[PDB]
């Protein structure tokens, strides 16, 4: 859980330096773990792999790595890569809902976001690298309910419940600042 | 049956929402010249009507939509209807003032053209015929209710 | 000689000051006062020819307690009266005025004392914007004034017969320049003094001013927000510096402001002086110690002191009775309330509660540190009616109570209650008790930040509203959105909450115009037309509903921002100091004065001890197996002795996050 | 008898409850008292002995109000599940369920005449129904946020009403609405007061009222507010003359005595205080219990007052 929430954004160096910190003084702190921990092979299996691997998606340590950072995910990923498939894998995967599209100068803010979680669909966003303000809100998954009416405060007008929900985000530029 | 029944309140909420919109839209006026009343926000009325068009044709591919089926496909005709004389009257107020501003400036074109005066001067007199009947009536649904419109 | 050191170091530092008073004296014939330890500015040539020093003149007044911590009228002080001396000389030959000082010195305030002390001068109190124009001075003509016809030509006079009007400027640098260089108000301004009239807009014939004077004051151009007056301009107008009053005027008027205080209780009467001197040495040494240097925000000026007077009223006012022990107490709190709630290093804060300690012993003898103060020094109207301390446990549980509650009301979050966030929580509750005390919670993204202040917005009544921008986003709609914020406010008598982020700021064409309703109220230039009409008269319809006849329109706008003033809070989120980005860069330190800055930090090593417990909690990861180790690597030192296996697995976290 | 007040300590406590209590009512037929908790629970238990006898569940979420009735015979409740369940104390147990509402109701009650229900919850609506039928046939709405308490008053022609948008609104029960508005209170408005039985002439005596023909002015009511104050309307424009100031909390409820001579409101200091309003001062001030307590309600015929807390405790004070 450590690594998967924590070491996302480093290297392959510092991530390891962190892991082995981080066992080094658990084992100092006298609390039971294995050894010989293989992370990848312990959080996915082989049909998962297999089906990695059809798809369009490399195959070494650290890409795996990342895979099986996809797959178990809690907040939305930011993910880096020059090939840019996760697009394509949620258009795959994640048809049967719809999906619709938003981003800055949409003329439709408020009715793009009612309309959208009213009659239910997920999202997704194209050139990521200017982000996209609308995804706040229901970035942070936050509730509140008013018997039947799921409302988050985006908007004047009010929004619904949607179960099949799935944002991927991207960014081409290795070299750029996001805001904290 | 409880998502069933969520996406049948979604439904229901959406053609409220839609009628809401309907009835209380209405026609903004400004002052020309004190001569008639220019439609004022009609790049606010197109973006409305197309986002209005783009949310019920969205809309029309869900799996609980045959619900209100009929209800929805009366909504999008009268949004379609409606956006297709909101584009013909902002075009008709367009060519308007600029024939209006052409002709009212200058007092020999009429000797120059004077076929083309006068049917300027009847386009403007049924373009202000019209403008006082939009004024009458500044409701969106009573100004598409009128015969001919 | 004393008119040559006023106009050559007139608006000059201290040490400057003296640097050209001994150089007079070293270039002089004239005789000079002989006192050695004494500048010669500190003297006064009176209608005798012989010297006479200011500290003669200066009285000793008793206000009453109704009048304690908003002095309109001004604490004559040896600086108060040299300054309203060279007021009325500057003001009796109608040149115009500038005062300029770093903030907090007291010049506006001088300024309105001297000014209207005299029954000839009429005052019209008038702020400039940024996007002020001459249209305003125009109005303001129309307003006070008439035009009248002579046949030496059209005259401007005042309404009033034999009447000076003077006008205002209260921020006379902060007119921004055009692409050009120059300032048009100011140089209309010029135009006016220099010429003696201007021309009409109408009938483009010149007009002579016949009874009007101006007087500015404004911040050194050296400020963020202000500009390097033009030389055309600066010909005309002297400048006086009004530096920070120094320890003797702090002394003097904070010890006036303690004897009208304390005297709501009658067995304390002999620490007034002691009081005095230890605030004046406390607040001088976290003068001396903290410098802007560090951070931008650590600007120390008597509007402090002034704040802390009220805060002591204010809690001494319910109270009937009180030892010593508990006024200190209340001193102690609402010092560090005022000073080290802003400070950002840990290492700074317990420098601040040394120095707290060290002033508590040493300017107030036989008395017992431990019933004097405790450690956690926590006020609260909530437990209790009456402003008495409240402990740690029983405010926790009643926070607790209230979080329970909370939880089904707004907001189903969980949320995780400990020492720091009780502090920030009573202290955001205490600024908005505080009416027109503006707040400004900064800190690292997370650690509770519009949670707290939307969870002490809901238990004080104010409703929440949050504040959204987009592209294409026109002042007009900005100006409609605050409009329904303003009548929301004022007309509605409904108390609203300015929450807003960081990424709200993302354009600077707006940004001015929240700084000017930080300032003053209300934002010029706003509402003008139709919906002008009908907001004035929704204003006088709420006037009838709160029972008080207003059918004039610029009365009717003043109760508007009065009430509006009265019933507005703010409160901005952003991150710490190193957003150079904006427009900005370093804020404005008047809107830094203006608000109250907390410094929320990191979450400390207990407090993720005690969020990572209470969440772990749910699941079972007891073993009753568990070895204790003989050498545990421990980061929190108040873990239980010997740690059970829940408290090392959250020891384990805090050290990851560590 | 008429001055029989509250006294401390109280003779009896129970504790076989799980969760905090909501409401407290009583009957008219027979000597039995009943309250609602926050566990889709009633609580019925006696006072002349303080042995309980039986307990009415079956609701969904938490009980928020009860009602009791002139004849004895019938009962009304409200939870958060947007279901009102009413019952029969004869056999102790259900007889029908009318659903309606939309939000978390706060409050419901049968109103005095007993031909409509008047209902209260989060979406600012309330809602009636029928006995025989149990359909809604008549409806208002017009609050801007959730409604806190709705009392009639003694005639049955006007009922008062408060939210929490800092406003209180008097209407007329019967056809009319918006009689006047109380908007002088500075934070939300937990509950108020109607009218007592003998209180008209208590107004005009000791208040600032007229002598013999009074008219009856209006409703005279104090509390509508959560700032450790209250607020009074006396008539039309609703003039403020009286404020009852001590309470440490926001405030719970406020009642009267059965001569309507003493007033006695209880709130969230953890504190039962019996005031005497000509004295304008404090008559004797008893902790209810460790915790919070969020209603109370004195009996009128039998000299006991009863108290709640949210400790799962309840405590029956002694009058003399
Ligand atoms: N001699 C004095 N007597 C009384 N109060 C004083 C004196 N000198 C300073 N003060 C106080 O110090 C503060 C001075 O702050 P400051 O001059 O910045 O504020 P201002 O007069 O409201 O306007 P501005 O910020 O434009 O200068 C005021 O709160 C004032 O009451
Ligand atoms: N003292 C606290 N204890 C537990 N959780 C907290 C605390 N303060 C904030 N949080 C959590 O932080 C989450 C996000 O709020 P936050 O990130 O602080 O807002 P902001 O991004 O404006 O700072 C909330 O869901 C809340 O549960």
């Amino acid at each position: 859980a450590a690594f998967i929430a924590y070491a996302g954004y480093f290297d392959q160096q510092m991530r390891q330096n962190l892991f082995t910190t981080w066992s080094h003084h658990l084992q100092q702190a006298n609390i039971q773990f294995r050894t010989d921990i293989a992370r990848t092979e312990y959080l996915s299996n082989a049909d998962e792999r297999l089906r990695w691997q059809a798809s369009s998606l490399p195959a070494d340590d650290l890409c795996t790595e990342n895979a099986i950072m996809l797959k178990r995910f809690n907040r939305y990923p930011l993910i880096i890569d020059p090939s840019g498939q996760a697009t394509e894998f949620i258009m795959n995967e994640y048809k049967d809902r719809k999906i619709t599209r938003t981003s800055f100068l949409d003329d439709a803010f408020r009715k793009n976001l009612e309309s959208a979680l009213r009659f239910g669909n997920p999202l997704l966003v194209q050139d990521v690298e200017s982000y996209d303000p609308v995804l706040n809100p229901v970035l942070n998954r936050e509730v509140r309910r008013t018997g039947g009416r799921v409302l988050i405060t985006l908007g004047d007008q009010d929004i619904d419940l949607s179960p099949s929900f799935v944002i991927f985000l991207s960014t081409r530029d290795p070299t750029v600042e996001f805001p904290p | 049956v409880l998502l069933v029944a969520q996406g049948e309140m979604a439904l229901e909420e959406f053609l409220k929402q839609i009628r809401e919109v309907w009835n209380t839209y209405e026609l903004d006026l400004v002052n020309y010249q004190n001569k008639c009343r220019l439609i004022r926000g009609w790049d606010d009325l197109f973006n409305k009507v197309k986002e209005h068009i783009n949310s019920v044709s969205a809309m029309k591919l869900s799996p609980y939509y045959k619900v209100f089926e009929e209800d929805a496909l009366s909504w999008e005709d009268k949004l379609n209807r409606i956006m297709a004389l909101f584009d013909v009257w902002i075009d008709v107020q367009r060519r308007w003032v600029y024939l209006e501003g052409i002709f009212t400036g200058s007092a020999d074109i009429k000797h120059l053209l004077p076929v083309e005066t006068q049917r300027f001067q009847s386009i403007s007199t049924e373009f202000l015929a019209l403008m006082k009947k939009v004024s009458k009536s500044p409701l969106v649904m009573d100004v598409l209710n009128i015969q001919g419109v | 000689v004393y008119a040559i050191l006023w106009s050559l170091s007139g608006d000059s530092r201290l040490k400057m000051r003296a640097e050209l008073g001994e150089y007079i004296r070293r270039i002089t014939t004239v005789p000079l006062p002989t006192a050695p330890n004494i500048p010669i500015i500190d003297y006064e040539v009176s209608i005798s020819g012989e010297w006479s020093p200011w500290q003669a003149k200066v009285p000793q007044i008793e206000v009453e307690t109704h009048k304690v911590a908003a002095p309109d009228v001004v604490v004559p002080t040896l600086d108060t009266v040299r300054h309203e001396a060279l007021l009325y000389t500057w003001l009796a030959e109608h040149k115009p005025l500038v005062l300029c000082g770093p903030p907090g010195s007291g010049k506006t305030m001088t300024l309105f004392s001297a000014l209207r002390a005299l029954p000839d001068m009429e005052v019209v109190g008038l702020n400039f914007s940024s996007a002020t124009t001459p249209e305003l001075l125009l109005k303001t003509f129309d307003h006070y004034c008439e035009y009248r016809r002579t046949p030496n030509g059209v005259v401007l006079a005042p309404v009033q017969l034999g009447k000076w009007l003077v006008l205002f400027c209260d921020e006379i640098n902060l007119p921004d320049m055009d692409k050009y260089g120059t300032q048009r108000v100011i140089s209309f301004i010029r135009q006016m003094v220099e010429h003696g009239g201007f021309y009409r807009t109408s009938d483009q014939t010149w007009v002579k001013l016949e009874r009007i004077q101006f007087v500015g004051a404004c911040n050194p151009p050296t400020d963020p927000g202000r500009k390097p007056l033009s030389h055309r301009f600066l010909r005309h107008v002297p400048v006086v510096y009004v530096d920070y009053p120094g320890p003797a005027s702090l002394t003097q008027i904070y010890g006036t402001f303690n004897r009208a205080m304390l005297r709501l209780i009658p067995s304390l009467r002999t620490y007034a002086e002691p009081l005095t001197a230890a605030m004046v040495e406390f607040y001088t040494m976290s003068q001396e110690r903290f410098t802007q240097d560090t951070q931008p925000h650590y600007i120390y000026s008597p509007r402090e002191m002034t704040r802390w007077v009220r805060g002591i009223f204010e809690a001494l006012r319910p109270l009937e009775t009180l030892p010593v022990e508990g006024l200190i107490r209340i001193w102690a709190h609402e010092a560090l309330r005022l000073f080290q709630d802003r400070l950002v290093e840990d290492e700074e804060r317990r420098w601040t509660d040394e120095n707290i300690d060290t002033v508590a012993l040493k300017h107030f003898p036989n008395i017992d540190r431990e019933k004097a103060m405790s450690r956690p020094i926590l006020y609260s109207n909530w437990l209790s009616k009456d402003y008495i301390p409240v402990d740690q446990e029983e405010l926790r549980d009643y926070v607790k109570a209230r979080l329970k509650v909370f939880y089904e009301e707004e907001l189903d979050v969980p949320l995780v209650l400990f020492n720091e966030v009780l502090d920030h929580v009573l202290r955001i509750d205490r600024i908005f008790r505080q009416p027109q005390g503006h707040l400004l919670l900064i800190g690292v993204s997370g650690a509770g930040k519009t949670t707290l202040s939307r969870f002490v917005a809901w238990m004080n009544g104010l409703s929440v509203y949050q504040i959204k921008v987009h592209r294409k986003y026109t002042g007009e709609d900005f100006d409609e959105d605050l409009r329904t914020v303003l009548r929301r406010s004022g007309c509605k008598n409904e108390k609203i909450a300015f929450i807003m982020d960081e990424s709200n700021v993302l354009d600077s064409g707006f940004l001015e115009r929240m700084n000017t309703l930080l300032a003053n109220g209300e934002v010029p230039g706003l509402f003008e037309g139709d919906e002008y009409a009908t907001l004035m008269t929704q204003c006088k319809e709420g006037a009838q509903k709160e029972g008080l006849m207003l059918d004039s329109h610029e009365e009717l706008y003043k109760w508007f921002t009065s009430q509006v003033i009265r019933n507005l809070h703010v409160v901005f989120t952003m991150n710490p100091s190193s957003e150079g980005l904006k427009d900005r860069a370093a804020t404005s330190p008047a809107l830094f004065n203006r608000c109250v800055l907390n410094w929320f930090g990191d979450w400390s090593t207990e407090a993720l001890y005690q969020v990572g417990k209470e969440f772990t909690s749910k699941m079972d990861l007891e073993k009753p197996n568990y070895i204790v180790p003989d050498y545990m690597p421990v980061v929190y030192d108040k873990l239980p002795q010997p740690p059970s296996h829940r408290e090392a697995i959250v020891n384990s976290c805090v050290f990851v996050h560590q | 008898p008429k001055e029989w007040i509250p006294r401390p300590p109280e003779k009896y406590a129970l504790s076989g409850h799980r969760s905090p209590v909501t409401r407290v009512i009583f009957h008219p037929v027979f000597s039995v008292m009943v309250s609602a908790s926050e566990d889709a629970t009633i609580k019925v238990w006696d006072y002349e002995t303080g042995d309980f006898e039986r307990t009415l569940k079956g609701h969904t979420d938490s009980v928020q109000d009860i009602s009791f009735d002139h004849s004895g015979k019938l009962l009304a409740s409200c939870s958060a599940d947007m279901t009102i369940k009413l019952w029969d104390f004869q056999g102790f147990e259900c007889i029908r369920t009318m659903h309606g509402h939309d939000h978390n109701v706060s409050s419901v009650a049968i109103m005095p005449n007993g031909d409509h229900i008047v209902s209260a919850s989060r979406d600012k609506t309330i809602k009636m129904w029928e006995v025989q039928t149990g359909y809604c046939v008549k409806t208002f709405t017009g609050h801007r946020e959730w409604v806190r308490m709705v009392r009639p008053n003694q005639d049955g022609t006007l009922i008062a009403s408060c939210s929490n948008d800092q406003t209180v609104r008097v209407w007329v029960v019967a056809t009319k609405e918006c009689k006047a508005e109380l908007r002088e209170h500075e934070h939300v408005v937990e509950c108020i007061s109607w009218a007592p039985e003998s209180s008209y002439s208590s107004i005009s005596e000791a208040t600032g009222s007229e002598t013999k023909k009074s008219g009856k002015p209006g409703p005279f009511l104090l509390s509508g507010s959560r700032d450790k104050t209250i607020k009074m309307w006396d008539v039309s424009t609703g003039m403020c003359l009286m404020t009852l100031v001590g309470h440490d909390n926001w405030v719970r409820g406020v009642l009267f005595h059965s001569g309507g001579k003493f007033i006695l409101s209880c709130a969230d200091d953890k504190t039962l205080r019996v005031w005497d309003y000509k004295n304008k001062r404090c008559m004797k001030t008893l902790n209810a219990h460790e915790h919070f307590v969020t209603s109370l309600d004195f009996h009128k015929t039998a000299p006991y007052v009863v108290t709640g807390s949210v400790d799962q405790t309840v405590k029956v004070w002694e009058c003399r």
